[PDB]
């Protein structure tokens, strides 16, 4: 598994991460990265 | 010599050489000055002197009829050359050299029409200027009388009884009260809150007393009614609707809610009437110029077309579905769909090119557009070219008839539009250069005067900011920039900004509106029931019942539960009204029958009300609390009686015939705003987040570079309330931008925006302003100004039909008919003088010298009124009172002499009657002024307004002012009907907003004084919102859904949370119905009548012509 803010495709995201002092769940979202372009990264729900 | 000068002067090469030199000079004025710029100014001055020498040796100086200085163009050029040499020999003067750039207007073809229209409008505005000065002066005097020092009211802490400040003495109390540290102010506020002891005004916290005459006025002391100059500035600001909600709220918080009446008058008379006169003058000027200009003089089968149309619509929908923070499945779908769409487009292009021979295929414009799209798509998937994807949306124009016709109209008359836009941008460039030169250094030299010593976001530091500030003023916001300019500058800021407002807003934008207008324009029972239905008394009774119950419905405020009697009255009225509605529906069903009852829209409305009330009654019988929204539907019965008012038929007919066009324009605007909103989403999605601390303050990028650093320091990663995260948010933010309300914050977040998950930096992305500018041109100056044009056309037609005129008659025939009808009614009259002494008085009175002397006396009395100010000694007040006594005595002498001279003939003339009434009022005032003031100050101040009566005589004798006032008087009934419709709409929205947002917690524009708790406060808010002023704050308050506690039905707590969806529906519907439809009606009405008057005084006969004829006869 890989950490927060890393490329992922919805099936390889860790359940939770101890990032910024709380156990935060992680889901692989996909965030704006240009015009009609987006980078898919693992971030907390 | 002379031969050479003539031969060289008229060659086009010389003209184009000079024009290129001027354009280069403009480009160099944009950039900062250096040594290179100095030498290049010398070069440019040399070129201009060569030009001037050539021209003068060609023609002469002034002597000849066609000398050098006989043309204003040469006057401008020669004056600017003189000024350039003066600046070289010996700073503020060197800005105006930019005026040379005006010559560039001649490059664009078709410029003569626009220049002539502009010049005609300016020359025609003279009489309007006189009337504007008079009306603004009258309103400034009224405001000075009403709000003198009211904006200095402050909450002062009581003198402490603990004795820390010491044993009380009058000096000690004054010393404590004057200290600024004892005035109430909430933390982080920059201005002291206003207070007032009148009912409904701002209250002070416990231990605080509302005092007057301490501290400074709001906004660095620039917003007050303390002097006639300041009152004049405030009145002009209120007339222009520039940030007027702030002054409106300050005045009502210091004085009391009833003073709303004042703002109603100035807004109605100043905004809905005069600015419409300016618009009418501009429309006539442009129409005259255009009239003169005109006088001078498989793959090729419908199924495939439908398939590609639906594919295009699907592609537009998927492009709109893009947004921030998506999941992987969604974007995989979207990208796959984009690939499929590109594949379909390639197949379309190849099948067309093969089926239809290549030579003919590229001939069609739409085919080449399609091929351009295909090339851009193949490049995009080859490899930012993804912006060009937006072009696909315009493909829908081929298939949408209305949009196609809109685009065809725009393409038909592009020349005039480009000329107007070029003139607008050239004027903006000239004003930006002048402001950059005049106010450039002051913002830097005197930064300390600013609230934090920090440069404000809008300034004149560089060319880009100067252009932005001037463009903002042209949009309509000039008072705040003027405040900052005065803070760092001097008086010169006032004429500048104000000038920018006239030229840009009231002349150029009105001219663009004028272009838009020119181009886009069992037997027993049934018998008894029919008899009872047609009966007049029964209908009046029903209307009275409806109106009484509707008015009662406005008493249901936040205090209703504390009035048990009112609750009982409400409940019993609900039951009686249910019975009444059932009986009335039964009577109407016996009268007209089922078929005609259920095919009428009004009877649908009545039936819906009946169903809602029966539902509520069965709920109350079942023990369920009544739905309030359902029982608020009875107000909707007020519209049928409202439509039956005398003269109201024209307004409602106009509105019902304008609904289809308004809907079509709304659809087209939705399309264009969809394009702009997709672009905004792609530009600013996810980039409005920022790091904030416990206090809602943004942090420096030095301390928090991004979200990781933000959260490591236990901070908040907060999103801006208005953003472009998806298409709906982009719609709402673009609505804020186009209406010019809340746009400042949106552009600030927009230009501080950086990559996602990064801290915004002040003005790191300045050029993003461009994005908004374009939108404001194509979404506000064009799409939002079509409603008024549609209304103008339809109201013109409707008034023609209302008056019985045939649709086929031409304007000259109508003017001839109006002249003939005027000639039908006319009679002479003669007076007889005395007896010798009385005859001598008669001869004295009739003489025009007497009228001019009275004219002068009235002017002097008006000036004496202007001299009054706050803080003047009691001696000065006594002296002014005695001067006014002298003037009253003189006017009373006038009345005595005229009565003696004219005997009973004095009262034949209406203005004589006005003078008589005014004189009697002034005499009674001399009797009662001593008594009234001694026995509330407000009562004396309000009753002293009758003083204004004897300076209103100044309008008597004017010709153009009389012409405008006659136009206004012919349109008074229609204007009153429009206002009554507006007030009924406001009543409906007030009751519904009282139901919805009566418990929301204080936020934004909503506070203790301004909210929906009572009907009066709701009406105050809705009157403010009917002009679209300050609706961003109201939206923020009523759409808030965070940190709100839900209602507890068991405990009876109603809640304090808002509703974003309900807030959006309420506010957007109100803005569309009032700001874009009903308010614009005013302009429509005005223009028609004004035009009707002007063509009488220009190409026809006017009542003054007959007046002269009968005075002679
Ligand atoms: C016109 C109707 C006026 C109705 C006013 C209702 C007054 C009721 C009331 O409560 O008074 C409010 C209040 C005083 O309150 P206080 O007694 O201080 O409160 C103490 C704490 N309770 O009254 C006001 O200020 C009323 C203000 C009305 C302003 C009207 C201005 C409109 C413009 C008028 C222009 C006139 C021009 C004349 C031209 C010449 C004509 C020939
Ligand atoms: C000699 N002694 C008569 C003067 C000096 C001593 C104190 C009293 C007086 N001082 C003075 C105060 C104000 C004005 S003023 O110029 O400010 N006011 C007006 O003239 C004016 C005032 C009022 Cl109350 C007014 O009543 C309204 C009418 C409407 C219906 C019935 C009442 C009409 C007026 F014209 C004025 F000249 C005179
Ligand atoms: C027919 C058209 C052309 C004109 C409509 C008339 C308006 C000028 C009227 C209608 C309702 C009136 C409002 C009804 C209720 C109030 C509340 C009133 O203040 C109070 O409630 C005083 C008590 C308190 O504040 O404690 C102040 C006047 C005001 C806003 C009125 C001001 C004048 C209004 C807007
Ligand atoms: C309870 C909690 O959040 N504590 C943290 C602390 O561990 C950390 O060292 C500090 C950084 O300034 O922020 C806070
Ligand atoms: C206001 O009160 C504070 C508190 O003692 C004092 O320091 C200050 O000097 C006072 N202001 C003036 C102008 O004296
Ligand atoms: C908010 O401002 C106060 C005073 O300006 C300051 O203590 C801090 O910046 C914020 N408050 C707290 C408790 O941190
Ligand atoms: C976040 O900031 C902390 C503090 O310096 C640093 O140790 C950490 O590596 C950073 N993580 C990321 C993903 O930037």
């Amino acid at each position: 598994c890989k950490k927060y803010d890393v490329e992922c495709d919805s099936g390889e995201c860790c359940q939770k991460q101890y990032l910024w002092y709380k156990w935060r769940p992680l889901d692989c979202r996909c965030l704006k990265s240009g015009f009609f372009s987006s980078k898919c990264v693992c971030r907390d729900v | 010599i002379r031969r050479v000068a003539i031969s060289t002067m008229v060659q086009p090469i010389f003209s184009y050489f000079i024009m290129i030199t001027i354009l280069i000079h403009c480009i160099f004025m944009i950039m900062p000055a250096t040594q290179t710029t100095y030498i290049l100014e010398l070069v440019f001055l040399s070129i201009y002197t060569i030009e001037v020498v050539v021209k003068v040796l060609a023609r002469g100086f002034i002597l000849h009829p066609f000398a050098y200085l006989r043309d204003p163009w040469n006057w401008l050029d020669f004056l600017v050359t003189l000024i350039g040499y003066i600046t070289l020999v010996v700073y503020a003067l060197r800005a105006f050299r930019v005026l040379r750039s005006w010559r560039t207007v001649t490059i664009v073809p078709g410029w003569r029409t626009i220049v002539d229209a502009l010049s005609l409008s300016i020359t025609s505005l003279k009489d309007l200027v006189l009337l504007l000065l008079f009306s603004l002066s009258v309103f400034a005097l009224i405001g000075l009388q009403l709000f003198m020092g009211n904006l200095k009211h402050k909450c002062v802490k009581h003198f402490p009884a603990d004795g820390s400040w010491g044993n009380f003495t009058d000096e000690r109390w004054f010393n404590y009260t004057s200290n600024s540290s004892h005035w109430y102010i909430p933390d982080d506020w920059i201005e002291y809150p206003l207070c007032g002891n009148s009912s409904g005004a701002g209250m002070c916290p416990p231990g605080y007393t509302c005092l007057q005459g301490y501290g400074g006025n709001p906004n660095y002391g620039y917003t007050s009614f303390d002097t006639f100059g300041w009152a004049f500035l405030s009145v002009f600001r209120l007339v222009t609707l520039d940030y007027w909600e702030d002054l409106y709220q300050l005045a009502l918080r210091s004085a009391g809610p009833w003073h709303i009446l004042f703002f109603i008058i100035v807004v109605f008379y100043g905004t809905f009437c005069f600015l419409n006169f300016i618009l009418a003058v501009v429309v006539m000027s442009y129409t005259h110029m255009v009239k003169r200009a005109d006088e001078e003089k498989v793959v090729l089968s419908p199924f495939f077309e439908l398939f590609i149309a639906v594919i295009i619509v699907l592609n537009i929908t998927f492009m709109a579905l893009d947004h921030h923070d998506m999941n992987i499945e969604f974007e995989r779908i979207l990208r796959t769909g984009n690939y499929i769409f590109t594949s379909i487009y390639i197949v379309e292009a190849v099948l067309k090119i093969i089926a239809l021979s290549p030579k003919f295929y590229f001939k069609d414009s739409w085919n080449v557009f399609d091929f351009i799209i295909v090339v851009f798509a193949i490049l995009e998937l080859g490899l930012v070219f993804r912006s060009f994807r937006l072009l696909r949306v315009f493909r829908l124009a081929k298939f949408w008839p209305t949009l196609n016709n809109f685009m065809s109209v725009m393409t038909k008359s592009y020349g005039a539009f480009v000329n107007v836009m070029y003139v607008m941008f050239l004027l903006l460039f000239i004003f930006a250069i002048i402001g950059m030169q005049l106010f450039g250094m002051n913002y830097i030299d005197n930064m300390e005067r600013f609230p934090d010593g920090d440069l404000p976001r809008w300034n004149f530091t560089d060319f880009l900011h100067s252009f932005m500030i001037v463009f903002r003023a042209l949009c309509g916001e000039w008072i705040e920039s003027m405040w900052d300019c005065m803070l760092v500058g001097d008086w010169s800021c006032i004429p500048f900004f104000v000038a920018v407002f006239f030229v840009g807003n009231l002349v150029i934008l009105n001219l663009l509106i004028a272009l838009l207008l020119n181009n886009y324009g069992w037997s027993n029972i049934r018998r008894v029931c029919f008899l009872l239905a047609k009966n007049k008394y029964f209908q009046k009774f029903v209307t009275a019942v409806l109106v009484i119950t509707s008015v009662l419905l406005a008493l249901e405020d936040i205090y209703l539960p504390q009035r048990p009697v009112l609750v009982n009255i409400t409940l019993y009225v609900d039951y009686v009204l249910t019975a009444f509605f059932v009986i009335e529906m039964i009577i109407m069903l016996f009268a007209v029958g089922f078929k005609k009852y259920f095919t009428s829209k009004w009877y649908w409305l009545d039936f819906i009300v009946v169903v809602a009330y029966l539902l509520n009654f069965v709920l109350m019988c079942a023990g369920i609390e009544a739905l309030q929204t359902l029982r608020l539907l009875r107000v909707f019965r007020l519209f049928r009686p409202l439509s039956k008012v005398n003269g109201m038929q024209v307004v409602t007919s106009t509105l019902v015939e304008a609904v289809p066009h308004i809907f079509n324009v709304i659809l087209v605007g939705i399309f264009f705003w969809l394009v702009f909103a997709i672009m905004g989403v792609q530009l600013f999605a996810g980039k409005f987040y920022k790091c904030v601390d416990e206090n809602s303050t943004v942090l420096s990028h030095e301390i928090t570079m991004d979200r990781n650093d933000c959260l490591h320091e236990n901070y908040t990663w907060e999103n801006s309330p208005m953003n472009f995260d998806h298409v709906g948010n982009a719609y709402l933010s673009l609505l804020q931008v186009a209406t010019f309300k809340g746009w400042l914050q949106i552009m600030n977040d927009a230009i501080d925006s950086r990559e996602v998950h990064k801290q915004p930096i002040r003005e790191t992305n300045i050029y993003m302003y461009l994005y908004f500018i374009f939108f404001i041109v194509f979404g506000s100056f064009f799409i939002l100004k079509l409603f008024v044009c549609i209304l103008i056309d339809i109201f013109r037609q409707q008034r023609r039909k209302a008056e019985g005129l045939s649709a086929t008659d031409s304007r000259t025939q109508l003017i001839y008919r109006r002249a003939v009808m005027r000639t039908m009614s006319a009679k002479p009259v003669k007076r007889i003088p005395k007896n010798k002494i009385q005859g001598c008085i008669f001869d004295l009175v009739t003489n025009q010298a007497f009228d001019i002397s009275i004219m002068v006396l009235i002017c002097l009395n008006m000036v004496t009124m202007m001299v009054e100010k706050e803080g003047q000694s009691q001696h000065m007040t006594e002296v002014l009172y005695w001067i006014n006594v002298v003037f009253i005595i003189l006017f009373t002498g006038e009345c005595v002499l005229k009565l003696i001279s004219l005997r009973h003939y004095y009262f034949t003339v209406g203005w004589n009657i006005f003078d008589f009434v005014v004189v009697i009022i002034s005499i009674v005032g001399m009797f009662l002024a001593d008594l009234i003031e001694t026995y509330s100050p407000t009562l004396f101040r309000v009753i002293r307004l009758a003083r204004i009566g004897r300076i209103l005589r100044l309008v008597k004798g004017a010709k153009g002012i009389r012409l405008l006032l006659l136009a206004l008087r012919k349109a008074l009934r229609t204007l009153f009907n429009v206002s009554f419709l507006l007030f009924v709409i406001m009543f409906v929205y007030a009751v519904f907003g009282m139901e919805f947002f009566m418990h929301i917690r204080d936020a934004g524009a909503i506070d203790d004084v301004y909210n929906f708790k009572t009907f009066g406060q709701s009406i105050i808010l809705l009157f403010q919102l009917a002009t679209s002023a300050g609706w961003d704050g109201v939206y923020f308050a009523i759409a808030n859904e965070e940190d709100c506690r839900a209602p507890d039905h068991e405990l009876g707590y109603p809640g304090n949370c808002g509703s974003r969806a309900l807030g959006i529906a309420y506010l957007v519907s109100y803005l569309i119905i009032t700001c874009l439809v009903v308010i614009n009606m005013y302009a429509a009405v005005i223009l028609d009548y004004v035009l009707e008057v002007y063509e009488d005084s220009k190409e026809g006969l006017t009542d003054d012509d007959y007046d002269m004829f009968f005075e002679v006869w």
